[PDB]
């Protein structure tokens, strides 16, 4: 009868036989993924094909509704989903000419192999041989070459393909009705049609810049700390008024500063929190890992895996006979088939990463009574939030104890927690204004606000303004040096890991206070808390029915991202590097004081 | 994955009790005639459950026997079996002898 009603029945096909081919091409793209042969890697692309012409044909009847006669939120929303054009409003020669271009930056990306001048009979991949040496060497001209040979190769190849990129998405961008591809990325924010909780796409870089000039003196502190460390580390070569050298940060892009937690050690003497030993002596497996996780799900009041999740998942590397992808990836294969595959080693990283994964597993439980095209994240930043608070609260000292990793006998002093706090620091704060730096440069190449001979000139300028790094070298227009990375190379939105951090804190600070911890928000621990778990889940049951204003109203009770739950979060190491930082020049020169 | 179970999707009312419906004829949701072609707005009405075994305990298939007794006005003839206490002898007992 009425349109809305006609949209109510074309989308309950649509769910229906979407979530069908949805899981035939996830099934096949696990079945590739835990056994890498020939077949099944072309079940896996006849099954993506499929899934793509279903979108496809279900694209372009969706459109024949029009939206503004129909009501319902929750019809409208999946409406406005399914009616996105993508690249079908694109010509038929650029759509192939972008696809192409994709495949092949993402061949350029996953086969690159850069070794020495005059000794080429071998040569070492990013992953692992690239990495390690960016972890572990502390020479600075084996980094420097490292460093400037990898850009040299990957920039020289990928810039021409980069600016055929910008112009294809952008075609692409204003033809789907959008200013840019950085509006289009910036969408996914935006909320339209709810009184009070709407959120446009020019808000979020204005919300960005915000939380970011409250992140700078937090960011200046821990880079004049690292700065002078890397000065006692290497004497020469960093100057106590200028930006630190590129290569030198601990991993090949600067994505996070992890890797300097040896070098910058606050207190060397005191010892670690590492439990690998403990685990190793009482020989703890995978699978006990694994049921040590779901007792802390189902001690803060969430559902219990599956018999179908403990027989289909992949929990220990399989031989070197049956190939698959180390990688650790949560997979929901839909109708209620929810598996991990990790090749869970006996580390701490490895339980932390199995927390995480499982955090992943239950907010993709949680979700499923919404229908199939509501069955995402409220934004792309609360997916990966919801695995990260996992991450925060196993690495506590109390959760050790607690299960009988830790010592009961372990001394908790202000020591520990300051070095434990700095760590959690490079991993956390140093990514943020690298992703910042990131984004900002990419939604100004989308915008137009760079020209195309101006790219790098002005790039380097951020660098030093926001991240406060120094090229070694000057670069020039024939290098690509942003698209090193992978989610630039391969079309992927960078600003869930800035948001991710920020909600990470803000549903930490949200949980505490509904458990009732009475200490400092790193000493929190949100198992044996019911309400906590209720909290988390009025949230998680969702999905993307709601918008992320609201799930946040639901969750910290405020309307917006917030940047002090982050601060309170580093509070005392703030305070620990203000101590430490007196004598000290906090901040940074833009100019070309340490090397160029 | 196993399509031989379906389900009817669509239909303009609602089922009385214990009613069948086994017509294959396109459901219609819009003012436009279907016309026997499974076009715009006009839906197929049975659709399949692909059963798989790697699937949910929500999602696997359950084979449900519903057993419906009533009582009409005949005499009742599809009674439950009794049971039969060992038969005494030579003592004073009650006897109860197929009523
Ligand atoms: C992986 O593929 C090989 C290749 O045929 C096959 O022999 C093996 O059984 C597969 N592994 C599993 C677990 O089925
Ligand atoms: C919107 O539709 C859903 C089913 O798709 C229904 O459960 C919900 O009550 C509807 N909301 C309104 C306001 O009509
Ligand atoms: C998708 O593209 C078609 C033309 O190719 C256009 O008519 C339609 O409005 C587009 N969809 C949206 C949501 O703008
Ligand atoms: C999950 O919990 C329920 C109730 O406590 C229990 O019956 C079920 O066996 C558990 N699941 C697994 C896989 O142990
Ligand atoms: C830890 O506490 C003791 C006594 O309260 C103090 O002397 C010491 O400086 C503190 N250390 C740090 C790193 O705050
Ligand atoms: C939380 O609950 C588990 C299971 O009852 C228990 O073993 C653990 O000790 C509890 N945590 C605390 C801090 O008491």
């Amino acid at each position: 009868s009425t349109i809305e009603e006609q949209a109510k029945t074309f989308l309950d096909k649509f769910n229906h036989e979407a979530e069908d081919l949805f899981y035939q091409s996830s099934l096949a793209s696990w079945n590739y993924n835990t056994n890498i042969t020939e077949e099944n890697v072309q079940n896996m692309n006849n099954a993506g094909d499929k899934w793509s012409a279903f979108l496809k044909e279900q694209s372009t009847l969706a459109q024949m509704y029009p939206l503004q006669e129909i009501q319902n939120l929750t019809v409208k929303l999946q409406l406005q989903a399914l009616q996105q054009n993508g690249s079908s409003v694109l010509s038929e020669d650029k759509s192939k000419r972008l696809n192409t271009i994709l495949n092949t930056m993402s061949t350029i990306y996953s086969t690159g192999k850069v070794c020495n001048p005059d000794n080429p009979q071998e040569c070492l991949l990013l992953e692992p041989g690239l990495n390690e040496i960016m972890a572990n060497s502390l020479d600075y001209n084996e980094r420097l070459w490292a460093w400037e040979s990898w850009r040299s190769e990957v920039g020289k190849q990928l810039r021409p393909l980069y600016e055929e990129y910008v112009v294809l998405k952008n075609e692409m961008a204003r033809a789907n009705h959008y200013e840019d591809y950085g509006d289009y990325w910036r969408g996914d924010y935006e909320v339209n049609g709810v009184d009070g909780y709407d959120y446009s796409r020019g808000q979020l870089i204005e919300d960005v810049e915000h939380t970011f000039e409250e992140i700078k003196p937090l960011y200046e502190h821990l880079h004049a700390y690292v700065r002078a460390k890397l000065m006692n580390a290497y004497p020469s070569y960093i100057s106590p008024i200028g930006c630190l050298p590129a290569h030198l940060l601990g991993d090949m892009w600067g994505r996070f500063w992890t890797n300097l937690y040896s070098l910058t050690v606050p207190f060397g003497q005191k010892p670690n929190i590492d439990v690998t030993d403990a685990m190793v002596d009482q020989a703890w497996d995978a699978q006990r890992i694994f049921k040590e996780a779901e007792k802390f799900f189902v001690s803060v009041g969430l559902p219990n895996m599956t018999q179908g999740f403990w027989e289909n998942s992949m929990l220990t590397d399989p031989g070197n006979v049956q190939k698959a992808v180390c990688h650790p990836t949560a997979w929901d294969l839909g109708k209620g088939d929810f598996r991990i595959l990790m090749c869970t080693k006996v580390t701490m990283d490895d339980f932390l990463t199995a927390h995480h994964e499982m955090g992943h597993i239950q907010y993709d439980m949680a979700y499923a009574a919404q229908p199939f095209l509501l069955r995402n994240g409220a934004n792309e930043g609360f997916h990966e939030a919801v695995g990260e608070i996992m991450s925060l609260s196993a690495a506590t000292p109390k959760h050790l104890k607690s299960i009988g990793l830790l010592s009961p006998d372990f001394q908790e002093d202000n020591e520990t927690e300051i070095n434990f706090l700095l760590k959690q620091a490079l991993t956390i704060v140093g990514t943020l204004p690298f992703t910042y730096m990131l984004e900002k440069w990419r939604w100004m190449v989308f915008k137009g606000e760079i020209p195309k001979d101006q790219w790098m000139k002005k790039w380097w300028e951020m660098k030093r303004e926001i991240v406060g790094v120094v090229e070694p070298v000057p670069h020039d227009e024939t290098y690509c040096d942003p698209a090193s990375l992978f989610h630039v190379s391969n079309d992927y939105s960078f600003i869930r890991y800035y948001t991710r951090t920020l909600y990470q804190f803000q549903f930490q600070e949200a949980l505490c206070q509904a458990a009732k911890h009475e200490g400092p928000l790193h000493k929190c621990d949100i198992s044996n808390s019911t309400e906590a778990g209720q909290k988390l889940f009025n949230m998680l049951r969702l999905g993307k029915s709601e918008p992320w204003t609201l799930a946040l109203e639901n969750v910290v009770g405020a309307k917006n991202m917030n940047v002090r739950p982050l601060l309170n979060y580093f509070e005392p190491l703030f305070t620990w590097l203000k101590d430490q930082n007196k004598n000290s020049f906090v901040g940074w020169s833009t100019d070309w004081s340490p090397y160029a | 994955g196993n399509y031989n179970y379906l389900y009817r999707l669509f239909r303009k009312s609602n089922l009385k009790p214990f009613e069948r419906d086994i017509s294959t004829e396109i459901y219609q949701a819009g003012s436009t005639p279907c016309n026997g072609v499974k076009g715009f707005n006009c839906y197929f009405p049975l659709q399949s459950y692909g059963f798989q075994p790697t699937y949910g305990v929500g999602y696997q298939p359950y084979r449900v026997v519903v057993l419906s007794f009533e009582l009409l006005h005949a005499p009742a003839t599809v009674c439950g079996p009794k049971k039969s206490t060992n038969l005494v002898k030579n003592k004073c007992v009650n006897f109860n002898f197929n009523g």
